[PDB]
RNA sequence: GGCCCCCGGCGCGCCGGGCCCGGGUCUUCCCGGAGUCGGGUUGCUUGGGAAUGCAGCCCAAAGCGGGUGGUAAACUCCAUC
RNA sequence: CGCGACCUCAGAUCAGACGUGGCGACCCGCUGAAUUUAAGCAUAUUAGUCAGCGGAGGAGAAGAAACUAACCAGGAUUCCCUCAGUAACGGCGAGUGAACAGGGAAGAGCCCAGCGCCGAAUCCCCGCCCCGCGGCGGGGCGCGGGACAUGUGGCGUACGGAA
């Protein structure tokens, strides 16, 4: 029974929940296990970045996130095609490739080509045998580093372009933003009917002739 | 190639030809036992799309299944309980008849490992099916690398666990908004995830 | 007179240049192929027509074509499938009519 | 700390602070929010006016990020930028006015609470208030729409 | 820290086999899983609400089609598989 | 009234293989209550929960979009944090109740049928030799059997592919 003021509150402890309580006494033991396993995987992939493969830059979806930029899942085929890396090979040099990515705008594409180009510059492809054929880099850039790269490879940093102080032309000052927005709202709202009434009026003008 | 023709013909099931044949087949099948090993696949085409291959150690049992729904096995009515659960007549099994068909083929030939099934006709009383089976221990399967996944012992009794194409469908899993139940492994697992008090160390 | 890009209204959103890539090969599925067409109609002269199809042809002959569609919708399911079927049936019926007149 | 709790001080006394006329029985009201309409009604309708009843429109597949629009007041607009933009300005003598990209700092709308210091600006933002616009103009600045 | 066993795992040599295994550029061809989808339905199920998912029964497809696009339907553009 | 092909079917203590029961903490498929709550109760709730049956593995299941979205767009599955006790359901009462985005753990992608080309170019079992043999394999040689054109193998599968 409720007594004088309080949130009329609904707890969800009506099922047999104590049968399915999940404690976290693992977690330290877990955290270590991951960490060992992590250090092992590094050591196995000896001069290769611990990170993984290189991954594309990509914008988030939705109005909310929109402005931010992450690492994506893998580079698109167009981006590999333009960079000039054979897709089947790109996997073998540590370049993530997804093939389900569309590519809508050319601003996101050229950026991601630039990424791969830069990667290919600062990559040290070892030759297959110790005897050195084409592609494989010099023994200088090899002895000076068979070094792993700690952290994510060529990390993405969401960055801003500084706008210098303008002078405010008599035109910026002239603008009526709030009004403009109200107008722009109503024209989206009313576009469709306006077009139907105009289509009606056009039919009335043609009907007047016959 | 002939298979594409055959395929398109079999889609004309209301046609004069295929209706004639289906009636004659279905008569014939009805005049045999509920489980018999067909010497060759009634539908060669279908079998190939489902993964049959006309080499040794692929088998095909044609299995009959009784049709219609599932009346609640309780004496008289007497589903004693709240009158939500009073139903006995108009209620319906979760798995399909085709799955039941496979499951029975699987039951019978324990060594054999159910791959996949297809349909061959339907009377009022029965349905008919054709379950492609495989020996996991016949060298021609064992040594062929592309099949030798079935010889692994995780694939014991696919049909029993809800893992053939048919018995997959009841589980209610596909990508996208039309699912969510089954957004872990399976129906049961999501419920499990959703009804765990995760009780953290520090809270 | 100053056209700032807006987050709301008709020609809204961030103004970006569009690349016009090759459309994915996945998108061309169901496109009727010369050889598949031949197979399809090769079989429509073996197997012939279904019963409901035949009944609809008889309605269409009579020029009672709404009742034909009402029938096909109840039979097939949707409107759009029923309409697409009724056009095929009317095409078939026409090519018979052209074939008879010779 | 049981040490500190009340049951330590109740030891010895019979009723354990629950009285002996009426006792501590199990669920004398009913369990939980039972009786919202009957027999607990007064509490509900003098501390939760409007619990019972529907109202307004349903909305099936609500996704919150569509309606994302975090606001900021003129009150503290200059807070978004380093003091030395607001200082190199009221100085300079070009009549420059520094830009304030509000969307960079994580606010989409610019509403209009507060006094804005007499010091020109260019406020870039997704949305503006009417008053926020007006105040900005009165300072001798320019609102700027961005997508 | 030591010695002794054994076993693993990886490094080099020899033999036996297999193995003549690319990429871009322009042309000519090639292309998709039916009693399934979809509909009606009844019963269970779901937060899913003029049907979230699974079922039985009846109907029962197409190929610039088909599916999705969280309010039933028709017209219409788009998007997306 | 024979002999011979094949088809469909039998029988063998025929040669050689496999399956059967157990365990069940975790896992997959079915099945499925009622105490209970609602201060009564029938829908609801308890709960797709206990009991019931089935089948597994060292994990299982899931998984390479008939996906999300509606953005300047993301890009298999699983797991955690969040979303969120929210959108929604509900004698709109009791009560119940997800998903996308965002940040992480991890990270890996592939193969058929078909359509086509290639003298079936493929597979299984026999038998003789050389090695190897306590996870029955390699190489060679047999007019030695059989499977297979009612389609085996190489190329190839939507991220396009072939010539
Ligand atoms: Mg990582
Ligand atoms: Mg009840
Ligand atoms: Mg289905
Ligand atoms: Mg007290
Ligand atoms: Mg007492
Ligand atoms: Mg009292
Ligand atoms: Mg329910
Ligand atoms: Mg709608
Ligand atoms: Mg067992
Ligand atoms: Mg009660
Ligand atoms: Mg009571
Ligand atoms: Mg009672
Ligand atoms: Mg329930
Ligand atoms: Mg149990
Ligand atoms: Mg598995
Ligand atoms: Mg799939
Ligand atoms: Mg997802
Ligand atoms: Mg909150
Ligand atoms: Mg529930
Ligand atoms: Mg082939």
């Amino acid at each position: 029974a409720p007594s004088r003021n309080g949130m009329i509150l609904k707890p969800h402890f009506h099922k047999d929940w104590q049968r399915r309580v999940a404690t976290w006494f693992n977690q330290p033991a877990r955290k270590i296990r991951r960490r060992k396993a992590r250090q092992a995987r590094a050591r196995r992939i000896a001069p290769r970045p611990a990170s993984g493969p290189l991954r594309p830059i990509v914008r988030c979806p939705t109005v909310r996130y929109h402005t931010k930029v992450r690492a994506g899942r893998g580079f698109s085929l167009e981006e590999l095609r333009v960079a000039g890396i054979h897709k089947k090979v790109a996997r073998t040099i540590g370049i993530s490739v997804d093939p389900r990515r569309r590519n809508k705008s050319t601003e996101s594409l050229q950026a991601n080509v630039q990424r791969l180009k830069e990667y290919r510059s600062k990559l040290v492809l070892f030759p297959r045998k110790p005897s050195a054929p084409k592609k494989g880099d010099s023994s200088a850039e090899e002895l000076k580093l068979a070094t792993q790269l700690t952290g994510p490879v060529m990390p993405i940093r969401n960055v801003f372009k500084k706008e210098k102080a303008r002078v405010i032309t008599e035109e910026e000052k002239n603008f009526k933003a709030f009004a403009s927005l109200r107008m722009a709202r109503a024209n989206a709202r009313l576009f469709g009917i306006r077009a139907k009434r105009a289509k009606e009026a056009a039919e009335q003008d043609v009907e007047k002739k016959k | 190639g002939a298979y594409k023709y055959i395929q398109e013909l079999w889609r004309k099931k209301q046609s004069d030809v295929m209706r004639f044949l289906l009636r004659v087949r279905c008569w014939q099948y009805r005049q045999l036992s509920a489980l018999h090993r067909a010497p060759r696949p009634t539908r060669p085409d279908k079998a190939r799309r489902l993964g049959y291959k006309a080499k040794q150690g692929y088998v095909i049992y044609r299995i009959r299944v009784r049709r219609g729904g599932r009346k609640r096995p309780v004496p008289k009515g007497a589903t004693y309980g709240k009158p939500v659960h009073h139903g006995v007549n108009q209620l319906k099994f979760a798995r399909s008849l085709q799955s039941v068909a496979e499951e029975r083929a699987g039951r019978h030939c324990g060594a054999l490992r159910v791959l996949n099934s297809y349909w061959v006709g339907e009377d009022s009383t029965y349905k008919f099916f054709e379950v492609i089976l495989i020996d996991p221990f016949h060298k021609a399967i064992r040594r062929n690398p592309d099949t030798q996944w079935i010889t692994k012992p995780v694939h014991k009794h696919r049909e029993m666990r809800g893992l053939t194409s048919a018995g997959r469908k009841s589980r209610g899993l596909g990508k996208g908004h039309k699912f969510h139940h089954t957004i872990g492994g399976s129906r049961r697992a999501a419920w499990r995830r959703r009804n765990t008090l995760q009780l953290h160390r520090y809270r | 007179a100053l056209r700032y890009p807006m987050a709301v209204g008709l020609n809204k959103g961030h103004k970006v240049t569009k690349n016009v890539s090759k459309p994915r090969h996945s998108r061309r599925r169901g496109r009727l192929t010369k050889h598949t067409k031949f197979v399809r109609d090769m079989i429509r002269e073996v197997c012939g027509f279904a019963p409901y199809e035949r009944r609809a042809m008889e309605l269409l002959k009579v020029s009672k074509d709404k009742r034909a569609l009402k029938f096909i919708k109840k039979r097939v399911g949707t409107h759009i499938r029923a309409k697409r079927k009724r056009e095929e049936l009317s095409s078939v019926l026409a090519a018979m009519r052209k074939a008879a007149a010779k | 700390p049981s040490r500190l709790r009340k049951t330590r001080k109740l030891r010895g006394h019979v009723s354990h602070g629950h009285g002996r006329i009426g006792k501590h029985r199990k669920h004398p009201g009913g369990r939980g929010n039972a009786g919202g309409m009957h027999h607990h009604r007064i509490n509900f309708d003098k501390y939760h006016p409007g619990y019972f009843g529907k109202v307004g429109m349903r909305h099936y597949h609500l996704k919150r990020n569509q309606s994302f629009c975090p606001t900021v007041n003129l009150d503290k607009l200059w807070t978004l930028v380093s003091e030395q933009t607001r200082v190199n300005a009221a100085k300079n003598k070009t009549g420059a006015a520094p830009i304030i990209d509000v969307v960079r700092s994580g606010y989409y709308k610019v509403l209009g609470k507060g006094k804005l210091p007499k010091q020109p600006v260019i406020v870039k933002a997704k949305f503006f208030s009417r008053r926020a616009e007006e105040k900005i103009k009165g300072v001798g600045g320019a609102c700027v729409l961005v997508a």
